RNA sequence: AGAGAAAUCAAG
RNA sequence: UGCU
RNA sequence: GCCUGUUUUUGCU
RNA sequence: GCAAAAACA
């Protein structure tokens, strides 16, 4: 490490880019998360009492501790009730305008906020199918069951399908009837916890822990819940000076560098991380928080009601354990369950739920990030306090502006205490305060008299993304040139990932040495001309955002006749299936559909070479909104607002385009007679 | 902002504080229903003149005491629950402007004032169309239809409707069986109301301790770790062939090996090196696919399971326990040094051959004169030609993946230098690999050319003696597993040479910036702890270590590795604080060294750097 | 065997 | 069956 | 196998 | 809007 440490030219806050081994393996997870799971569990129950009792901690609902029961040696979980009330009070105080604009979303913004908004998810966990899918097909599934459970067509407002979500609960059994035919039966008691159920599972590709951890995902019945609050709290924080989560990127380094004002006899900067974060937090202390917001500002009963929703239903949490903990008698390995034999996490087995174990305190998941940020900034709002905080979700920055050392740690001290008070641990081992201030981390962003570039972040991306010649080049140079813009990379290591990346993509499509593709060329004399058929390198440091087919044609590197033929609209390599329609600006005919090629020959596509009812019917939606684009160009601009159902708007749509189409009344006639 | 278009400025900045729009049902909807309300009453009155005084007087709006001053001089008294939205002059009788949903069966609301019905088309009811005029009903019948274009436009259909007929849902309830649900794991219900005063205590704290000395890593102790990875590093070696293809060289490398064991070990039997001469042989005819033979069983693995799974069952006694799996601690091996100082040795050629980009503009010439310098600053150096070898055989590797053969599959590894001339550094054998995963390993027998044995860093490679052109070479022929994400990762091992590139590009470009003139051959002095001590040392041998370190750190990268160098970050910052005479301070449990002590278990690369962080001074003054 | 690290691959 |  | 949030790059509808 | 990739928490 002394390699890494030098003394004269550079500072080791630049070479902060060598504590790097990227471009090496990263490490993945292999066998059961059982371990893992039960630990996450059980971490909540040891923090609750300065003296780890667990069993005395499961009987608990609502973790709420007196101060004196608060663990200032170590995590503690729990909040104090009065401290949630007051802090959030001196919150919403403070940053009127945060709260003006909260008032804003929730009159105007709210309603227009739409439940496709859930589809943008990844993998969600399904409750019909008892598996992890994808967010379109799990929310189109749940659409259905609400529909035909309710006996009514859900609103495309986020409210509307909350509202029928608690519907739903309201019923004693409800049926789900889907093609393969197949019908599953819910009671009561069963969709819910199924609504309370979070599918666990491991994170793979991970780096920068030793441990593995693990991450959840809650089903669709909750995921719309919680994109209201989370709506909301990007909202409040957007307006804060004290958050750094709703900003990234260069935003949240001219944010950061706002605060970097040390100007008074003692200027400290404390940086660190909160330690078990996400299962210090009680979901009830959110809810206190947003409960206080919200009759502060006015709000009626509704709201209130809609915002504790998700909350509760993670206080009501079922974290879905994993295939068993390992046991073995001599070398032999099998799995059980929990409650089978005797393990570390018998405390736990009067939790278990089937094959999921249920947790009232933490929030054992990364779902409320935003609200967790307001949580930790409602507790920085206080007298003593006077310093410059930022905090995203559990990584926070601190500047202190003091007369003397003793006020700056008094100051650090109650900043450590206030966050104790709403369930949020500093971690002592991760928390660094340096005196004068002037070199601090943030975010893995470290600062000594400016933000340095961290190279070794962006190397990742440098392989080629293997989608086409052209996609690949142009998406590797913007990444290239991004990296140069944000000065994460200068001109050399620019220009050395330039080449790096350029030799990779040339190998990656047969463009170097003697391959089938070099030999094919070579025997049928075809020059290559492009960088993707071996050609020299037409782009540079400077032309990173420049095309290559325009440039190679300015240069002159390209001739007239080989441009005809490469950016062919008719070429076979990347014609279509179906035709496709055209505008034509200023003319009788606005519309002409026909037969179509991507222009370029070099943008084909590769054989990928290997719920089907549900793609049948995402196949169907695709034929539906392709004929609805075809004939309503409109929508291709604005919302969709035409009255009436698909069939007959596309109907009407579909004749006033004939009496305009500039023909015979009998044609016109004929063409009308075969409509459907 | 939330203004409707339709809606003017003056009315709905107006309309902000009239009543409070956030407790009422659709409170946005309900603010454009009244400035559309306010805007008819506006249109009514459009400067008319009775009696040199404007014709209409307009209650909506306005502060109730002028309201009651102006009715009390014109002899008319109104309750405060109902008040007229405005007043004629002429037939004097109070009006009030409506919105209903249907103009039919429609009746008066109230006896002290009359309606001014109007439907969401802009059509009037007949008294209200025949007490006012044509160009009034023109005018309001326009707004409202640029109303109801709006509302169309924005699919508001609906919480419009529900807002002009008067009732409507409060748009969120829940039940009673669903609040029993909710409140199943909670102390309050679904609005909380704590009786607790709010207030925040006084707890007493603890006191911020100072780091005066830099934290100590911990060495553990325990034998010295082999050389764990794919291939061998700086002690790789290659013969060099005469020029041609691939199948010639393997041809060539055959026809005239005499293979000798000179060194077994337990781990990889001697006995498969028949699997390597007939994959040899195999490629040498030009079909590189074999058949499988009674010693691949050994080499690659195969069945391994079924015994292992057989055995375990024959000896399986006792009672069950839980797993307690562990983790061998191993010391830091003498050979990580002598792999630095091997891997810095001069070679040759330059081993780093990439197509320079094109130049058009003087910063692109400063750009690839830079890259130009810092290929020849580390070009010629052993770490650049391993790191060759490791990119040819992980991608000639990785390229026969994918597919699920039953068969071997020989992927020879050969670079060929600036003459023609091939250079086989060794083969890599890939077995039966029915991978479905990117996790899954794949079977390999990695066969290579060794410039020098050692028993302790290569305790499960099987040493060979090869006999080509009257020269004497070894063989490692180590059997492993290898997965295909691992395999994909070092296809792209290039990418190792940004880092001391970026450091070199740092020192060169901010030397050029501090004089404001670009030099391109400087060449300065660097200050580190070598032994302990602050010795002198120039930029580009101190480039070339830190490739050789950062090749030596990729290769060797797993969650100890990552652990430790996500934890030594603060640690290094902590360092580059204290010689700039900046005092560090901790919370009261604050050890972060732990943090680090704990990714301290096995990887010698890891003890490696604790052992260069430790001899480094702790202390500043 | 081996890869590997808090338990998986090395077949069904 | 050929990336310095 | 492949969560949540923020930011970024590219391509196609 | 969708799809792919990357970084951070």
């Amino acid at each position: 490490m002394n390699l890494f440490t030098p003394l004269s030219e550079i500072n080791p806050t630049t070479t902060q880019e060598l504590l790097y081994a990227y471009t090496g393996p990263a490490p993945v997870a292999y066998g059961t998360r059982t371990r893992a799971v039960l630990e996450n569990i059980i971490r909540p129950y040891q923090y609750f009492y300065k003296e780890p009792n667990v069993q005395r901690a499961l009987d608990i609902k609502t973790g709420c501790k007196e101060p004196e029961d608060i663990n200032v040696e170590g995590p503690s979980s729990g909040f104090h009730t009065a401290s949630v009330l007051k802090l959030a009070d001196n919150f919403f105080r403070k940053y009127r305008p945060a709260m003006e604009k909260l008032k804003y979303w929730i009159l105007v913004k709210l309603p227009k906020l739409k439940y496709a908004e859930l589809s943008k998810g990844r993998q969600t966990y399904s409750f019909i199918h008892k598996r992890n899918l994808p967010a379109p097909i799990a929310l189109e599934e749940t659409v259905e069951f609400l529909e035909q459970n309710l006996r009514r067509k859900i609103g495309p407002t986020l409210l509307s399908y909350c509202q029928a979500i608690a519907d739903v609960m309201e019923l004693d059994e409800t049926t789900y009837e889907g093609a393969r035919t197949y019908t599953i039966k819910f009671s009561r008691e069963e969709l819910w916890d199924q609504m309370r159920t979070l599918n666990t599972m491991w994170k793979h590709l991970e780096r920068g822990r030793l441990n593995r951890r693990t991450i959840a995902t809650p089903s669709m019945l909750i995921r719309g819940f919680v994109k209201i609050v989370e709506d909301a709290a990007k909202e409040i924080l957007e307006n804060v000076p004290t958050s750094g989560v709703p900003v990234g990127g260069e935003e949240k380094l001219a944010k950061l560098a706002s605060k970097q004002t040390f100007h008074t006899a003692v200027t400290g900067e404390l940086s660190g991380d909160q330690e078990k974060f996400n299962e210090c937090l009680d979901p009830d202390a959110m809810r206190l928080m947003w409960t206080v917001f919200l009759r502060k500002l006015g709000c009626p009963d509704w709201i209130m009601e809609l915002f504790n929703i998700p909350f509760m239903v993670f206080k009501s949490k079922l974290a879905d354990m994993g295939e068993g903990l390992v046991y073995t008698k001599g070398k032999l390995t099998d799995r059980k369950p929990l409650g089978e034999m005797p393990s570390e996490f018998d405390d736990l087995v009067r939790n278990v739920v089937g094959n999921s174990i249920s947790c009232r305190l933490g929030m054992f998941m990364g779902m409320y990030n935003l609200t967790s940020t307001l949580l930790a900034l409602i507790s920085i709002e206080r007298e003593e306090l006077t310093g410059s905080h930022v905090e995203s979700s559990d990584d926070f920055i601190h500047f202190f502006n003091c007369k003397t050392h003793e006020e700056m740690f008094k100051q650090a001290e109650t900043l450590r205490l206030t966050l104790k008070l709403v369930g949020i641990n500093m971690s002592p081992s991760k928390c660094i305060l340096i005196s004068p201030a002037g070199i601090g981390e943030f975010n893995s962003k470290f600062h000594h008299r400016d933000f340095v570039g961290n190279v070794a972040t962006e190397l990742p991306a440098l392989v080629p993304n293997g989608t086409n010649p052209m996609t690949d080049l142009a998406m590797g140079l913007n990444v290239i040139k991004h990296s140069v813009n944000t000065g994460q990379m200068n001109l050399c290591t620019g220009a050395l990932a330039m080449r790096i990346f350029n030799h990779a993509y040339k190998y990656a499509y047969m463009a170097l040495g003697v391959t089938r593709r070099t030999r094919f060329m070579e025997e049928n004399a075809i020059t290559p001309l492009l960088t993707n058929q071996g050609a020299s390198p037409v782009h540079s440091f400077s032309t990173m955002h420049l095309d290559e087919v325009a440039l190679r044609r300015h240069l002159g590197l390209l001739d007239e006749e080989t441009l005809r033929r490469i950016l062919n609209p008719n070429n076979p390599v990347t014609q279509k299936g179906d035709p496709s329609m055209f505008f034509r600006i200023e003319n009788k005919m606005p519309q002409i559909m026909e037969d179509y090629s991507v222009p370029s020959c070099f943008k084909y596509t590769l054989s990928r070479n290997r719920h089907k009812a549900l793609l049948n019917k995402e196949e169907r939606y695709q034929r539906v909104t392709s004929i609805i684009n075809k004939l309503f160009p409109e929508v291709l601009i604005q919302e969709a607002s035409a009255p009436g159902t698909v069939r007959e708007s596309l109907k009407r749509r579909l004749e006033l385009v004939v009496e305009r189409s500039d023909l015979d009344e009998e044609r016109k006639k004929r063409i009308l007679s075969r409509i459907f | 902002t939330d203004r409707p278009d339709h809606i003017d400025s003056r009315v709905w900045e107006l309309s902000e504080t009239q009543e409070d729009w956030i407790t009422q049902v659709h409170g946005h909807v309900r603010r454009v229903v009244e400035c559309w309300k306010y805007t008819i009453c506006c249109l009514i009155s459009n400067m008319h003149t009775h009696r040199g005084a404007p014709q209409y007087d307009v209650f909506k709006w306005q502060d109730r005491s002028t309201i009651e001053w102006i009715c009390s001089k014109k002899k008319v008294q109104y309750p405060e629950r109902d008040t007229p939205d405005l007043y004629d002059n002429e037939r004097a009788v109070a009006y009030k402007v409506l919105l209903v949903s249907d103009l039919s069966d429609h009746s008066p609301t109230s006896g002290i004032y009359h309606d001014l019905a109007f439907n969401l088309e802009g059509e009037a009811e007949e008294s209200c169309a025949l007490v006012l005029r044509g160009s009034q009903l023109q005018d309001i019948k326009g707004f409202l239809c640029r109303a109801l274009e709006w509302v169309v436009s924005n699919n508001l259909t609906q919480e419009v409707v529900e807002t002009i007929s008067g009732e409507a849902k409060l748009q969120f309830s829940v039940g009673t069986t669903f609040r029993t649900l909710l409140k199943r794991d909670t102390d309050w219900d679904v609005i909380p109301t704590p009786r607790v005063e709010p207030n925040v205590p006084r707890i007493e704290g603890r006191r911020w301790t100072q780091m005066k000395k830099l934290p100590l890593l911990k060495e553990k102790e325990g034998p010295p770790s082999p050389w764990r990875a794919l291939l061998l590093g700086a002690d790789s070696e290659y013969i060099v062939c005469p020029p041609g293809t691939d199948q010639e060289a393997i041809s060539w490398i055959h026809s005239q090996s005499e293979i000798e064991c000179i060194r077994e070990s337990k781990s990889t039997p001697a006995s498969v090196i028949t699997c390597l001469t007939s994959s040899l042989q195999s490629f040498a005819e030009g079909n590189p696919v074999r058949s499988r033979i009674h010693e691949d069983i050994i080499a690659f693995g195969i069945n391994k399971k079924q015994e292992k799974k057989q055995s375990a069952s024959s000896s399986a006694s006792g009672e069950w326990k839980r797993a307690e799996y562990q983790v061998e601690e191993m010391s830091l091996p003498p050979w990580v040094e002598e792999e630095m100082v091997l891997l810095r040795s001069d070679q040759e050629d330059n081993w780093i051959e990439l197509e320079k980009n094109a130049i058009y503009t003087e910063v692109d010439g400063v750009a690839e004169g830079l890259v130009d310098k810092y290929i020849e600053i580390v070009g010629r150096t052993k770490v650049a030609s391993v790191i060759e070898k490791w990119q040819i055989a992980a991608t000639r590797t990785f390229s026969q993946l994918h597919t699920d053969r039953s068969r071997i599959t020989a992927c020879p590894i050969i670079t060929r230098d600036p003459s023609g001339n091939c250079q086989f550094w060794g083969m890599v054998l890939l077995g039966p690999h029915h991978v479905k995963r990117d996790t899954d390993n794949a079977p390999l027998l990695i066969a290579e050319i060794m410039g020098e044995d050692t028993e302790e860093k290569y305790p499960k490679h099987s040493v060979f003696s090869l006999k080509v052109e009257e020269k004497q070479f070894l063989l490692s022929l180590k059997i492993t597993s290898f997965s295909r994400n691992k395999l994909y990762t070092f296809s792209n091992i290039r990418r190792v040479l940004i880092q001391p590139a970026s450091i070199y590009s740092q020192v060169v470009l901010s030397r050029a910036a501090e004089n404001n003139s670009l030099n391109l051959e400087v060449n300065p002095e660097i200050q580190l702890y070598l032994e302990g001590a602050q010795r002198g040392m120039t930029l580009y041998q101190w480039v070339r270590m830190i490739l050789c370190l950062e090749f030596l750190m990729a290769i060797y990268n797993n969650p100890q590795m990552e652990g430790f160098l996500a934890n030594m970050r603060r640690l290094h910052m902590s360092r580059h604080a204290m010689m700039e005479r900046r005092q560090v301070f901790l919370p009261f449990g604050s050890r972060p060294e732990d943090k680090v002590n704990e990714c301290i278990i096995n990887n010698p690369i890891v003890a490696y750097l604790a052992k260069g962080w430790n001899s480094m001074p702790n202390v500043y003054y």
